[PDB]
């Protein structure tokens, strides 16, 4: 990709006991339009590994067919196996990489969730390539104003519970809604547990706008 | 003089679904810079016989692209032995732009009427992403009418209702964008079958002017 | 970087310094600046330090090659237009190579200026590098066929140690290397401070 | 000459700032009060700059301070560069012949 | 390349226990060519007061001789030997005059009080930006390297020939390690009864 | 544009030693001014006797340290045995010169045990030149430490000194010294220390606790 | 004095006359850098007053140039501003405002304004064109009540209820927007604050050290220089004190001073 | 492409420079002197860019005369270096840069011989022997490796001419004439000029 | 990191004249770059006590021309012993704008009411250029709203009519606009005064999205 | 900077070229030959940019080798000189351009002497005398003034005498060596190399 053209805000994910939970908005902007207020950053890799992109629309898409493609082959193969999130984290990077080096990379920041053999996994795959595994994640605008809230509760609190993960991350989305002029209302609040991958619907945000008669 | 000026279409695409089909329609003003090398231009591209799309950018790519994927949808539609869906179109006009999203700017809307899935409007804007909208404005003149269709557009309109609908959207669109202008052509596509209408001079909606006696 | 070879009766005298500067910082004071191509050929490395080793090891590997083929050492001209050809095909992609081939052969001593431009010639004196200037006027002023072999190398020691000292990029150790019919000896490696000492 | 030509943006703007503050408190006295407000401080201002230190030596100008209501505000211009420590002075009678306009 | 590379340098001072010291190398060069292994670049600014200035030397110069006029001049009209605080507030002052297109150098200077006879060190900026700190301050085209070795050798409370022995080792090992700096290190040692003057032997590479 | 690059901070240092090859680096993996991570070693074990610190471009150093150990299977595949550290400096060498023209942004530093016993260090740039060191630093804070590794390890400049053979209890206290003072005065180092010790018995971890930011 | 030809007289003001040799010296070959401060600055209004806070690291180039830097500058008894941006900008700015608001104190003979501080602040800016980089955030407590101000550099002002500058700025904002209340108490505000110069610490680069506090309310003016000490060095492991003798002189010269 | 030299003795300071005047490829001039004698016991050996080199040197060589006839004493060597620095860093920093390469000889009866090496930026540095121009690199070295602090007039002048010979051999311009002189505790003293036919 | 970025208001300013008064609305959100600097600024800047103005462009440019034109107009009003006009404003509004057309920009607005000519609305935007309208939209946002104010504009509105047109086109705007967000300021200056609200919340008018269930 | 010369006579040509290799300012060597063989009655005077002269020159060579070896007689030098054009031109249109002025001079047994002039854009054309390099310009007048059709081979070495005179004077870089050569009916002659010390 050269021009970014319909872009992604940014995705927020964190691990806690039992599984991980990703976040994202519900808007790909051209510019500063918003243009597009309904897509869906989010996709189910299997039942047990998540993904959410922030970048070009045009390339998350591609991602989500080439993925969906090689998770059906798999399952055809019918063999026993399955593409832990590790080993999907390790493909993105791969591609990314290659992509680069070929001058025409894709534009999208990725987060990876899942949740295999008892164990959360949060991957991050940048344009380039830089890849790492990390407690709490946020890509675009979200590694300068949400990652410092989800840092700082973790530092405090190693492990989190479901309810206190999702209760971090809606207040991550409020924060990034306030201040941040490409965010969107409407989030989607993706979970992977031991259940499987579920994907909630469309959530919006508690505003808050006291200040505004404070002056 | 005022050469060297890759022809852009400059249109204004709208494309609104009503139950049991879907409302095309576009302006016919071709500009090259500034001069208007067309004004009766035909802007709704029919891909198949229940199938259309709207141009939008460069007139020399989106004419190729539409000339491509008809020729595809009608090889595949005779290998199928069945009425192509829109669904399928839209797909190859995703796949054709994003190939050469880097070569050719193409802003495309298909909408059409398939007998699976009925009425169906797909937006393909430059970077060649795909999305299923309601309704989808496209082109220069688009911008100045977002608030207007975001205020006045309803579920479960009907045919008429979108026809009007189209109509007063694309004029205000003519009125303030320099780049659209010509006539309002119209194609409401349904099961029964394609009738396209042209309004032309007091046709075209008039919306009045503040006209302030001052000024 | 400085580097010093010049032929004189009893050989090929090469001598250069042991100092690699990344930009101002110093990356290292004890590189070795003389690559050993064959145990009767040798080179030099001056400008990018990563190109000359190695387009010289590369040399080094063919010459092997050429020795265990036609049974016969290969002579110093003939290795540096080997050089030479390599260098030229990747005329333009940015290569700073800057190389002596210094040899003996059937001819007698070999001395040849390489570089990644594409130009080789042969001559008496040379020298290549950022303080190859300096080096330049001591080795002149001092430099004649008819020089024992303690003279020659006190002339290349002298020549290194003005070029170190008049050049910011240039010191560290004058790695001093002569050429006979038998083979190339290792003379010495002399510290810069101490040469500041003896000489001052 | 080359000296013309700014070396900086600024540069402009800031070498001529004391004047183009009383152009503007001209333009807008002129604006609102009329032609007589630009003329009286000129007047004013021409009146306390006549008398002063000869060229060559540095003055205070306090009367002409208080009329421009610099009296009590302080700049950098004021701070950065001493006009009394000039650190370049030239010959007294060539300065008065210079301001004279002479030369 | 940068400005400050063009002419190299390096300037230290640092702080021990009653007793100050500030150190500076010796080399003068355009670009990589060696002219002089004597240039000076730590002045006098009163008798327990020095000023180190590191960067284009034609700039050190001048800004060292026009910091030396404004110095005269203040110590003839009080009558009093300058602080190290307000020659400081000078200096800031003089390169501030000069913001917008600034003198390359970065001044460090170190003294005593010349009543209370207490240890003073600072650096300015391009811009005259003051910093005090009570450890060191370092300037110069070798900055990372001595700011490494003053983090490692540095210690409260030095005694002034083993406050000399540490900041001799920091500024030796960072020139060595810097090609546009070194031929030489100067060292004054600052003390109430006395002031030394040291030149240390250093790799003439 | 699109720029290939970026700088993602990170420091190595590898100290070498008659029976020991420590090989140290931070953990702080940050981005432009942000930190994308605090738990990020940089350096990577490739056998019992050698191990590599990689700075700089992360993508690039990842997929270098892949290359490198599907290099060393093929080697063991095909030669029957292990790589040794001067093979895998030389191959190391030859890789990074293989991409001359789009170059590695990668600071590498192997550090191991030779075939003799003895700590071996390897420096190399990004272009792939290479040559054998007893103490070596790396990354961006690289000219901070070096200073003080040439005054202690080299005892250079140090006029009527003991020579004293360099010890592993010393070398350890060394290494946490030079970082703590680069987490002091550089903003990509910190967090934490990983220390990688190689010697005949096998590698051991240590990690040391820095401040952070 | 002057040699020759010196007609005008003296200019006093800034002198711009320099720029040319920037030009031939980036002309020869590619500035350096000046101390740019990485800072976090943030500022709050709780129904006593304000309270601000800063961060103590300066950096110059991706280097640490000062460890313990004072970033909330000193305006009037009960006006202060904090700075963020080029360190000496900031100085100088906050510097000439507060003597010029001390002139007009002295003048009017009551406290000074927030507002005329703010005032003449960004009419400064404003003339400068930007030049001066100088993000501020003031804050005090006049006769009208508390007030707080964020003035960039060019010279566009806002009165928020709570404002961050600096590059670390974001993750304060962040803290700010989570955990706000109005009407906050002392120790609320201060801990509120506090927490959003320690995120913003622990969360950018050019941000570190510790933390700076100036609680300003109608009763008391309360500056706390070392309020918080997050960061610190640690234990030097190996002694590397150099004795008498390690190093070799060349020359001596002892020079006695008189008492 | 100008090449200067300077070289310091007990009592004694030798310059020399060569006589080429040269525009595109043609010498337009061969016995161009760049020697401009500032007063009875300085002189000042100038190159640069074309008009800079004449104006500044006749510029300053007018203020020195103008001191000598305004005090009746002439300028210390010192003096007048100092004074040729302020002024090329005041042009310099101005509107008007002189790019001007400068090396000031003198003697003086109470600090004896001394020379100034100055380069376009106006960093003034004394040295016991200096060179200007491309030449400088190539003879540099020989003066390090030959010259000693207790040289005689003798010995200066074949050193001198061991580096016209290096030039000559190395040096890619030709410069066949360069003219020497020499400043004692009785004035400036024109040598022979060293030729290379 | 994302610094070097000129603070611009980036509104969508509005005004409308109704019988008797104009009614001012503008947006509240200011974004430097794509970070909202301020969320809740008041972008109504009184130029006297029944004369209001709206900034639109660079937030240091637009208040220094309105602190200047303040200043100006008390000075002129004090002198003239007269309300001021508020064509006396847009002309002092315009001579500023135009002579530093070069040197700043600024799209401001100027609506308001004196006794001769009642309410008036002018409209000075980049260039210095001054003409009254019986309704004026400036800013980024205005974009998307130009067909729905020339739709639903109509002539002999009320006060209470003018302010809900107002609200509903401001929200249209914030709503499609990234730059501009935040709450609805209006200001309704009559005889009798200006009156103030802020719409914050659920107050601001709401447009139902398309939300269809596919995407 | 490099400096070819070629004079065409009744039964001859005479052709002489500098001896100076120089990088950057420093001679690396000065007994540089720029006469390349092509066959017993051709000479090809090559100079340019670095590897490029070398490069092409011992490519015709080869070639010009080949022909003989296959054919058993050796190349016209009109057909040297058109080959050599036409590979010079192809190069030049291509992707790897050469760089290269030449001079092609040959002798023969019908045609008699010729003196081929060819740029670095391979525009080939034959006449009486030529020149390359910065020197041509000062040369080719006196070649104009002094030039005679029947010019003897002893007044020809006297006009190149005179050419090489007027480069010391006036030319900028000195070349005190210029390696002459003559063919003639006999083959190549090697003359007497003409020094300027």
């Amino acid at each position: 990709t050269q021009n970014p053209m319909v872009t992604g805000t940014s995705v927020l994910g964190v691990k806690f006991e039992g599984g991980v939970v990703i976040a994202a908005d519900m808007l790909g902007s051209y510019g500063s339009l918003a243009r597009f207020r309904n897509i869906s950053r989010i996709m189910r890799v299997n039942n047990s590994t998540m993904l959410g992109a922030s970048g070009d629309y045009a390339d998350f898409q591609y991602l989500k067919q080439v993925l969906g493609q090689m998770v059906i082959d798999e399952e055809l193969l019918g063999d026993g196996h399955s593409y832990s999130p590790r080993a999907i984290h390790s493909w993105l990077t791969r591609a990314m990489y290659s992509r680069r080096s070929k001058m025409n990379p894709l534009w999208n920041t990725m987060v990876i969730g899942g949740y295999a053999d008892g164990e959360s996994f949060l991957g991050y795959v940048d344009m380039l390539g830089v890849a790492y595994e990390a407690p709490s994640l946020a890509t675009g605008y979200g590694a300068y104003l949400a990652q410092p809230l989800l840092r700082e509760v973790l530092e405090k609190q190693p492990v989190l519970s479901q309810t206190e993960a999702r209760d971090l991350v809606e207040r991550c989305m409020r924060v990034l809604y306030y201040r941040d002029a490409r965010s969107y209302n409407r989030f989607q609040i993706a979970t992977v547990t031991e259940k499987g991958v579920e994907i909630e619907g469309p959530l919006s945000t508690e505003t808050n706008w006291d200040i505004a008669h404070m002056i | 003089d005022w050469e060297s000026r890759e022809v852009s279409t400059g249109t204004t695409i709208m494309a609104v679904q009503f139950d049991g089909g879907v409302v095309l329609g576009a302006d016919s003003r071709t500009t090259t810079g500034s001069y208007i090398a067309n004004r009766v231009t035909d802007k709704l591209t029919p891909i198949h016989d229940r199938i259309f799309c709207c141009r939008s950018g460069s007139a020399a790519d989106t004419q190729a692209v539409a000339d491509a994927v008809t020729y595809q949808l009608g090889f595949h539609s005779i290998e199928l032995n069945e009425p192509p869906l829109v669904h399928t179109a839209a797909s190859l006009f995703k796949e054709m732009c994003y190939r050469y999203r880097e070569d050719l700017m193409a802003g495309i809307i298909i909408a059409g009427w398939d007998p699976q899935e009925g009425g169906q409007v797909y937006s393909v804007p430059m970077g060649g992403m795909m999305v299923r909208q309601s309704f989808a404005i496209g082109g220069s003149g688009s911008s100045y009418i977002y608030g207007y269709v975001d205020a006045t557009y309803r579920e479960g309109m009907t045919k008429e209702e979108c026809l009007q609908f189209t109509a007063n959207a694309l004029a205000l669109a003519m009125e303030r964008d320099g780049s659209s202008g010509g006539v309002i052509r119209l194609a409401a596509i349904a099961e029964s079958g394609v009738e396209r209408q042209v309004l032309l001079g007091d046709q075209i909606p008039k919306f009045a002017v503040a006209t302030l006696p001052p000024a | 970087t400085t580097t010093l070879a010049f032929k004189f009766r009893h050989g090929v005298i090469v001598a250069a310094d042991s100092r690699a500067t990344a930009g101002a910082y110093i990356a290292s004071q004890t590189v070795k600046k003389v690559i050993e191509i064959n145990p009767y050929l040798l080179g030099t490395m001056a400008g990018g330090a990563a190109d000359c080793s190695f387009w010289e090891r590369l040399l080094a590997r063919q010459c092997r090659i050429y020795e265990l083929r036609n049974k016969e050492r290969i002579s110093v001209a003939a290795a540096s237009k080997l050089l030479a050809n390599m260098v030229y095909q990747y005329k333009g992609m940015g290569l700073s190579m800057g190389t002596m081939i210094c040899g003996w052969d059937k001819r007698g001593p070999g001395l040849y200026y390489v570089d990644s431009e594409g130009n080789r010639i042969s001559g008496a004196t040379f020298s290549v590098g950022s303080g190859s200037v300096y080096a330049y006027g001591v080795m002149d002023r001092g430099y004649s066929y008819d020089l024992e072999v303690e003279q020659a190398y006190d002339l290349a020691r002298r020549a290194i140690y003005q070029a170190t000292y008049r050049d910011a990029y240039s010191g560290g150790a004058v790695n001093l290397y002569h050429v006979r019919e038998d083979g190339w000896i290792r003379v010495s490696s002399d510290n810069v401070a101490d040469l500041h000492e003896k000489y001052s | 000459k080359n000296e013309l030509l700014p070396s900086h943006p600024l540069e402009l703007s800031e070498k001529n700032f004391q004047l183009n503050q009383d152009k503007m408190n001209f333009s807008t006295l002129r604006n609102i009060q009329g032609l007589f407000a630009p003329l009286k401080l000129q007047m004013e201002f021409k009146a306390v700059q006549q008398v002063q230190r000869l060229p060559f030596l540095s003055s205070s100008n306090l009367s002409l301070d208080v009329l421009r209501g610099n009296d009590e505000t302080i700049g950098f211009e004021d701070i950065l560069n001493d006009p009394s420590q000039s650190e370049v002075m030239g010959e007294p009678h060539l300065m008065v012949e210079y301001k004279l306009g002479l030369l | 390349m940068s400005i400050m590379s063009y002419n190299g340098g390096a300037v230290m001072a640092m702080k021990g226990k009653n007793c100050v010291a500030i150190a500076a190398d010796r080399r003068f060069g355009i670009q990589a060519q060696m002219v002089t292994t004597d240039f000076q670049k730590i002045f006098p600014m009163g008798d327990r007061l020095y000023i180190g200035l590191a960067g284009l030397a034609t700039d050190v110069q001048t800004v060292a001789q026009r910091l030396k006029f404004r110095l005269n001049l203040y110590e003839l009209k009080e009558g009093r030997q300058i602080k190290p605080y307000t020659l400081m507030s000078m200096v800031a002052n003089l390169l501030y005059e000069k913001r917008f297109g600034p003198y390359y150098t970065e001044p460090v200077i170190a003294g005593l009080d010349p009543k209370t006879f207490k240890p003073f060190i600072c650096s300015l900026d391009l811009i005259g930006c003051p910093m005090v700190t009570d450890d060191f301050v370092v300037s110069g085209t070798c900055a990372e390297q001595m700011y490494g070795m003053c983090e490692s050798l540095w210690e409260p409370n030095m005694d002034p020939d083993h406050l000399f022995e540490t900041i001799s080792q920091a500024m030796l090992n960072a020139v060595d390690r810097d090609a546009v700096s070194g031929m030489g290190v100067i060292v004054h040692i600052i003390e109430k009864d006395k002031i030394t003057t040291r030149t240390l032997k250093a790799r003439m590479d | 544009r699109f720029s290939p690059y970026v700088f993602n901070g990170g420091t190595i240092l590898a100290i070498a030693g008659e029976d020991f090859a420590i090989v140290a680096s931070d953990t702080r993996l940050s981005e432009g001014f942000s930190i994308h991570t605090r738990d990020s070693p940089k350096c990577y074990k490739l056998t019992d006797k050698t191990v590599i610190g990689c700075s700089g471009f992360h993508g690039d150093c990842l997929t270098l340290t892949k290359i490198i150990e599907a290099r060393l299977k093929m080697y063991k595949h095909s030669n029957n045995k292990a790589m040794t550290t001067g093979a895998i400096a030389a191959m190391l060498s030859t890789i990074l010169y293989s991409r001359r023209f789009f170059p590695y942004y990668v600071y590498n530093i192997i550090g191991g045990l030779d075939e003799e016993g003895k700590g071996a260090v390897y420096s190399f740039d990004p272009v792939g030149s290479y040559q054998r060191d007893s103490f070596k630093a790396g990354g961006s804070a690289s000219a901070m430490l070096q200073p003080l590794l040439d005054n202690q390890v080299g005892f250079k400049n140090m006029q009527n000194v003991e020579h004293v053979p360099l010890s592993l209890d010393r070398a350890m206290r060394l290494v946490k010294d030079v970082f703590i003072s680069a987490a002091e005065r550089d903003v990509y180092t910190g967090d934490a220390l990983r220390i990688c010790i190689v010697t005949k018995e096998g590698i051991r971890e240590e990690t040391v606790s820095l401040r952070k930011d | 004095m002057a040699a020759v030809s010196v007609y005008a007289p003296p200019v006093g003001g800034f002198s711009f006359d320099n720029c040319r040799r920037n030009a031939v010296l980036e002309a020869d070959f590619a500035l350096p850098k000046v101390r740019k401060t990485g800072t976090t600055i943030a500022g709050v209004v709780y129904k006593d007053g304000i309270v601000l806070g800063a961060d103590t690291r300066a950096t110059e180039g991706m280097v640490v140039a000062d460890k313990n830097c004072s970033k909330i500058h000193f305006i009037s008894p009960n006006i202060y501003c904090c700075g963020a941006g080029t360190a000496a900008d900031t100085d100088m700015t906050t510097q000439l405002i507060s003597s010029n608001l001390e002139l007009h104190s002295l003048s009017t003979g009551r406290l000074p304004r927030v507002v005329t501080a703010n005032r003449m602040l960004k009419q400064m800016l404003f003339r400068y064109q930007g030049y001066i980089g100088a993000a501020l955030v003031l804050g005090g407590v006049d006769v009208t009540g508390p007030h707080l101000y964020s003035i960039y550099p060019h010279g566009s002002t806002d009165k928020l209820p709570y404002v961050t500058m600096g590059s670390g700025s974001l993750a304060a904002m962040a803290v700010f927007e989570d955990k706000f209340r109005p009407d906050m108490e002392e120790e609320e505000a201060k801990n509120l604050v506090s927490e959003a110069i320690a995120a913003g610490i622990f969360n950018d680069l050019g941000s570190g050290s510790n933390i700076d506090l100036c609680v300003i309310s109608k009763n008391k003016l309360d500056f706390l220089r070392p309020y918080t000490v997050p960061n610190k060095k640690g234990t030097r492991l190996g002694r590397y004190r150099c004795e008498k003798g390690t190093t070799a002189v060349l020359t001596e010269k002892i020079t006695p001073l008189e008492i | 492409m100008e090449y200067l030299i300077g070289i310091q003795g007990p009592d004694y300071v030798l310059v020399a420079s060569d006589r080429v005047a040269a525009s595109n490829i043609v010498q337009m001039k061969d016995d161009h002197d760049k020697m401009f004698k500032m007063s009875e016991k300085i002189l000042l050996l100038c190159v640069g860019e074309a008009g800079d080199t004449v104006q500044f040197a006749e510029y300053i060589q007018k203020n020195v005369q103008l001191y000598k006839m305004r005090n009746g004493y002439e300028l210390s060597p010192t003096a007048a270096a100092n004074f040729t620095r302020r002024n090329l860093a005041d042009c310099l920093r101005s509107r008007t840069p002189y790019h001007v390469n400068l090396l000031l000889a003198g003697y003086d009866e109470h600090e004896g011989p001394a020379l100034y090496y100055m380069d376009y930026l106006a960093a003034l540095a004394k040295a016991p022997f200096a060179a200007h121009g491309y030449g400088a690199f190539l003879t540099l070295s020989i003066l390090d490796r030959y010259y000693t602090p207790t040289i005689s007039r003798e010995r200066a002048v074949e050193l001198l001419r061991k580096c016209l010979e290096e030039l000559q051999k190395r040096f890619i311009l030709n410069l066949p004439t360069f003219s020497v002189r020499i400043i004692d505790k009785n004035g400036i003293h024109d040598l022979d000029n060293i030729s290379f036919p």
